[PDB]
């Protein structure tokens, strides 16, 4: 329906810039603030505007200004090996190793493979269209989570006396784990309100 | 008062003398000095009948509509027309600069100049000529003086760098000898909130003039006192800026896409191969006619914490080439660390003369002292190794602890050489191999510009000896790092005598006492050392003392 | 139209404060408002968190499975200890929090839901003689 | 304090579950040194402020100097440091009790 | 260097309790003066008030580290 | 037998017996259960 993919891709875009500044990189404050009238106009809303390689953002870490990021959106609803090497060439081309591909339905179990193949020297994350509609985040159930640094977890370790095994634990599959991408060996502080002490911050190892 | 042909007390003194008529006078004063409209007309009798003094009721009033002079003129700040904003400022700034005299009249004045980018020449001067005035006015009026008094910014500058210098004495010479903690532990945002720097940027707001006066102050400093750690101070501005997002200062400053590696690779103390291509294409982005900033980014690069950086970079890269059977010159990687080295350590040699030219390598480097080091790497894991593997007899061959004389050549004539091989020694202390550490530690004697007897080196290798802390327990190896090494240079250089000072200081517990008093005597100040010398010696006869109760 | 797996969707206002939507008036009071709330039969979350003109913040499940494939495993955390205290207060009984706390941090301990029989818990990681004393002895044993 | 709890509780529940009684110990207090509550007290506010801070930092959970130890502490005990100080608030002290 | 608390736990009076009439009942020296005591157990909590049982209390930490209290250190709750 | 092992461990820690942290401290406070009691937080609700 051409009316309301406008609003679908409005509100994944939105997700997605959420998204990108909550993992630190660095986004426009209106770009998180995008209404979907300001979104029919910064481009018809199928075969005028949906073109899902137009939305592709390329976005910079603020914490270094060379570490990029691409999200794709992909045209086709299952995605094949030929796209992921037209994306790979994209990135050879900006030299951008860590990359974000939207899924419309569904995606190859050898584009998985490849995916998982290409990953040291490319680090590709592939999310569903579906999942991306809301938020995560923003949910009541959900705690606050961040992404804690090498040396804040070696001073939480040598305060604690712990080693990283005796800590809770997190799949690295999680929807928040891939909100964040986070990597096995990261941590994350979860910081959540408590009925009896106010507040209470636990951490969970990636897996 | 008299400026607007307001009656002051001059007027009231040439009224109430030689009068034989106060009564009257005193009369029409109150009444014709009273306040202007018809309701206090009627009031202020009634309002005084109850002995209550007009004192209050003006103070009062007076507080509150000054109080509204501020409001208005903060509203006006960003109000409508700027055209209008600046005339009414204008006006009531010249209005109240026959009162910026008065001690409750000047707030008014100085909260106009404050929403005034540029003023009047002669109020500045007044502003700066009268030390009232400028003690008592903010900083806005000061960054419009400064843009043409550099004397006065030079003026400002100079104490916050000179407890600059002082803390960065402290710092590299503050006696805690810990593998954790060092003069290079804090991170580039740690030591970029210090007053000096956030002040600076205050007083330069964002005008290109003023930097420019900075960065000319900044060299005289770095050349004249010979002092890297205001080229340190410059970078950390620089980043300082960005991270006020001043673009007028972003966008001119070609190094200052430079600072975004320098900055994020200070932070790791490591240039991964991005950031190094990074840095390639900054050089290469340098054309003909603007090299001036190859000296800027050499000061840029003269960082001692730069420096670590890249001695730790070159010194992890021959660690993990052995692995990979790959020489020195087979590492472009390498190559690159080794050339922006060798332009960042003359980058003293590029402000005493204006040099642009890239210094030269030396060859002997690639083919010999970094091959030695490697040399020596290799067969310190071919013996442990050959540990690992069982079957070894009786009297089993140590590691060679001869040393190829050809390194401290290098070390001796080669200031490159010279400090990676420093921070070779001390990645090595690191890893705590005595045989391949007492190997080396001949020659590190005689060192190129007494690099070896440097703060930088000497902070660092008092920092792990905290690994080795009771590697002391051997008077072998305790005469080895003094006897050999430590008091050769300590005589001679302050710095030198007070490490191995405070060294004893902290390993004075870990040595017999026959040992300890052998150092407190070959470590007696020379009788024209500083103050910290002697403090230390106290310090040491004091803890003397302490060890024969315990 | 609708979305699969939802058989009956009931339309209702909630008598209960829980339910009620508590707002904080400009002058700082607590007030409670009556707001439509739908409870269905079936789950499928993620399609219904996606709708329009649904609250994507308040909407929840008592399914825990889904909350652990949608929102995650702290998501998970909270629910769980909802769920128990719903159980536990719905006969005006009260159980210190502290324990519904323990029990729900014992099951997510691990990242992933650790159910309470003996799959779960002989999965994860506990001394052979331990996961004996639990239950299906001989077979521990063969594997230890 | 108030707008953290509006937070933590955006139903509004006061019932709290927490270790020390307050008021019934403020009683216990009354009854034993026999406070009049129709004649003016005698303790200075400056003092309630004071006395409250120092035993704030008695009240320790979580031992430790360094920010990580120190910030779980005043986690840990976040809320009833709210509750004693919104008990023994000098107002309430000057006024009711 | 301490982190544990300095109030003798339940457990750990009980143990001490214990541990101590077991002691007096096997014709130990008894720490404190007695009168009229014949049951160890009031001899033991006489003691245990006095603070001169002669017993170290080790407390392991979960890292395979530990911390030795005297019993006259802790605080007796 | 899910909760057997778990216990207060002596840096006030709550950890199961093969020593992994569950709650960094008890009952996310690290108070007994006996000791607490019902009160009322008297700055939640009253207007501003």
């Amino acid at each position: 329906d051409d009316e309301e993919e406008t609003y679908r891709l409005w509100k994944i875009r939105k997700t997605i810039m959420q998204l990108c500044h909550d993992r630190g990189y660095l986004v426009t404050q209106d770009e998180l603030d995008q209404t979907l009238e300001e979104f029919k106009a910064q481009f018809k809303p199928s075969e005028g505007r949906p073109r899902r390689t137009d939305l592709t953002v390329l976005v910079a870490h603020n914490d270094d200004p060379t570490d990029q990021m691409f999200v794709f959106f992909p045209e086709e609803p299952k995605v094949g090996i030929k796209t992921i090497k037209v994306y790979c060439q994209r990135m050879q081309e900006e030299n951008i190793t860590r990359a974000l591909i939207v899924v419309q339905q569904g995606m190859t179990p050898s584009a998985k493979q490849s995916l998982v193949d290409m990953a040291p020297k490319y680090i590709l994350e592939q999310f569903l269209q579906q999942e991306l509609l809301i938020n995560i985040t923003e949910h009541e159930l959900v705690p606050e989570h961040v992404v804690m640094t090498k040396e804040e977890v070696t001073e939480l370790l040598a305060r604690y006396k712990l080693r990283e095994n005796q800590l809770p634990r997190i799949q690295a599959g999680d929807p928040v784990a891939r909100y964040f991408g986070i990597k096995r060996g990261q941590v994350v502080k979860i910081i959540r309100p408590s009925e009896t002490a106010g507040r209470y911050i636990t951490y969970r190892l990636v897996q | 008062l008299q400026d607007l042909g307001v009656a002051n007390g001059e007027d009231l003194k040439e009224t109430l003398t030689n009068c034989t008529e106060p009564l009257k006078a005193i009369e029409q004063f109150q009444t014709e000095n009273g306040v202007l409209l018809p309701s206090l007309q009627s009031a202020l009798p009634f309002l005084d009948l109850h002995g209550t003094p007009r004192l209050e009721f003006h103070q009062s009033v007076f507080d509150e509509l000054r109080d509204k002079l501020l409001e208005r003129v903060s509203a006006i700040a960003s109000e409508g027309k700027a055209e209008e904003r600046y005339k009414k400022l204008e006006d009531l700034l010249e209005k109240s600069f026959s009162l910026v005299k008065m001690p409750s009249l000047q707030p008014v004045v100085m909260c106009v100049m404050k929403h005034l980018p540029k003023v009047p020449e002669k109020k500045l001067k007044l502003v700066m000529a009268d030390k009232e005035l400028y003690r008592a006015c903010a900083v806005e009026v000061k960054r419009q003086i400064w843009q043409d008094n550099q004397a006065l910014f030079g003026d400002e500058v100079s104490p916050l760098l000179k407890q600059y210098i002082l803390e960065k004495e402290s710092a590299l010479f503050s006696t805690e000898l810990s593998v954790l903690h060092n003069f290079f532990s804090p991170s580039p945002k740690t030591r970029r909130q210090g007053e000096v720097v956030q002040r600076l940027t205050r007083m330069v707001g964002k005008n290109v003039k003023l930097y420019d006066m900075v960065l000319q102050f900044l060299r005289t400093l770095f050349l004249r006192t010979r002092n890297v750690h205001y080229c340190t101070l410059r970078a950390e501005l620089l980043m300082s800026l960005h991270d006020l997002d001043v673009g007028e200062i972003c966008t001119v400053d070609p190094c200052h896409k430079f600072t975004w590696c320098l900055d994020a690779c200070i932070r790791e103390r490591f240039v991964d191969s991005k950031r190094a291509r990074e840095l390639q294409g900054f050089l290469d982005g340098v054309k003909k006619g603007q090299e001036q900033v190859l000296g800027d980014l050499s000061m840029i690069l003269c960082d001692p914490f730069a420096i670590n950086t890249l001695a730790l970079s070159t010194v992890r890269h021959l660690q993990e080439l052995v692995g990979q059977e790959t020489l020195p010159r087979d590492s472009p990687d390498l190559l690159l660390l080794l050339r922006l080295l060798a332009l960042g350590q003359g980058a003293w040699d590029m402000i005493d003369s204006q040099v642009f030219k890239e210094p030269k390598m030396e060859v002997e480097l690639i083919t010999r002292f970094l091959p030695m080091l490697m040399s020596f790497l290799v067969d310190d894991y071919t013996f442990n190794v050959d540990q690992k593997l069982p079957a070894e007899e009786k009297a089993p061959v140590s590691y060679p602890n001869t040393l190829p004389e050809s390194f401290t050549k290098f070390l001796q004539e080669q200031r490159m050489a010279c400090e990676v091989g420093l921070y070779y020694v001390l990645h090595i202390t690191k890893q705590r191999n005595k045989n391949a550490l007492l190997r080396l530690l001949p020659g590190l004697v005689e060192t190129f510009g007494d690099l070896a007897f440097g703060d930088i080196f000497l902070h660092l290798l008092t920092g792990n000896l905290a690994l080795l802390a009771d590697e002391f327990a051997l008077e072998d190896f305790c005469s080895s790092l003094f006897d050999g090494f430590f008091l050769t240079a300590s005589p001679r250089k302050e710095n030198v005598h007070r490490h191995a000072l405070r060294l004893l200081i902290h390993l004075h517990p870990r040595v017999a006492p026959s040992k300890l008093e052998a150092l407190q005597k070959a470590l007696e100040p020379t009788g024209q050392s500083g103050e910290a010398v002697k403090e230390l010696y106290s310090q040491l006869g004091e803890k003397l003392e302490q060890l024969d109760h315990r | 139209q609708g979305i699969e797996q939802i058989s009956k969707v009931y339309m209702h206002l909630p008598q209960t404060d829980n339910k009620k939507k508590i707002i904080i008036t400009e002058d700082g009071e607590f007030k409670a408002l009556q707001e439509w709330i739908l409870e269905t039969d079936g789950v499928s979350l993620m399609r219904v968190l996606s709708e329009k003109d649904v609250d994507p913040v308040r909407t929840t499940s008592n399914d825990i499975v889904e909350i652990f494939t949608v929102l995650g495993i702290e998501a998970v955390r909270k629910a769980l200890e909802r769920e128990l205290y719903h159980v536990i207060s719905f006969d005006g009984s009260y159980v210190n929090y502290r324990h519904l706390a323990l029990l729900c941090d014992t099951m997510t301990c691990r990242g992933h839901l650790m159910a309470i029989t003996r799959h779960g818990v002989n999965r994860q990681d506990t001394g052979p003689l331990m996961k004996c004393s639990f239950e299906e002895t001989v077979d521990v044993l063969m594997e230890a | 304090d108030r707008e953290v709890l509006r937070v933590i509780f955006p139903t509004g529940d006061s019932k709290v579950v927490l270790p020390c009684n307050l008021l019934r110990m403020i009683w216990n207090a009354q009854k034993i040194f026999h406070i009049n509550p129709r004649l003016p007290s005698d303790l200075h506010p400056i003092k309630v402020v004071e006395g409250v801070k120092e035993l704030s930092k008695k009240l320790v959970i979580v031992n430790g100097d360094d920010p990580l130890s120190r910030q779980a502490q005043e986690n840990a005990t976040l809320l009833f440091n709210i509750h004693l100080r919104s008990t023994l608030c000098s107002r309430r002290m000057a006024e009711e009790f | 260097k301490r982190i544990t608390t300095p109030y003798m736990t339940k457990y750990e009076r009980a143990r001490v309790l214990g541990t101590r009439a077991l002691q007096i009942a096997m014709c130990a020296p008894v720490m404190v003066e007695l009168e009229g005591e014949t049951d160890p157990l009031l001899i033991a909590m006489k003691e245990l008030k006095a603070r001169k049982i002669p017993i170290i209390i080790r407390r392991y930490l979960p890292d395979g580290s530990y911390e030795d209290w005297g019993v006259d250190e802790l605080i007796i709750s | 037998k899910s909760m057997e092992s778990v216990m207060v461990k002596y840096d006030a820690t709550v950890r199961n017996s093969i020593n992994q942290v569950v709650q960094l401290r008890y009952g996310e406070d690290g108070l007994a259960g006996e000791s607490v009691e019902f009160q009322n937080l008297a700055t939640l609700k009253p207007s501003n």
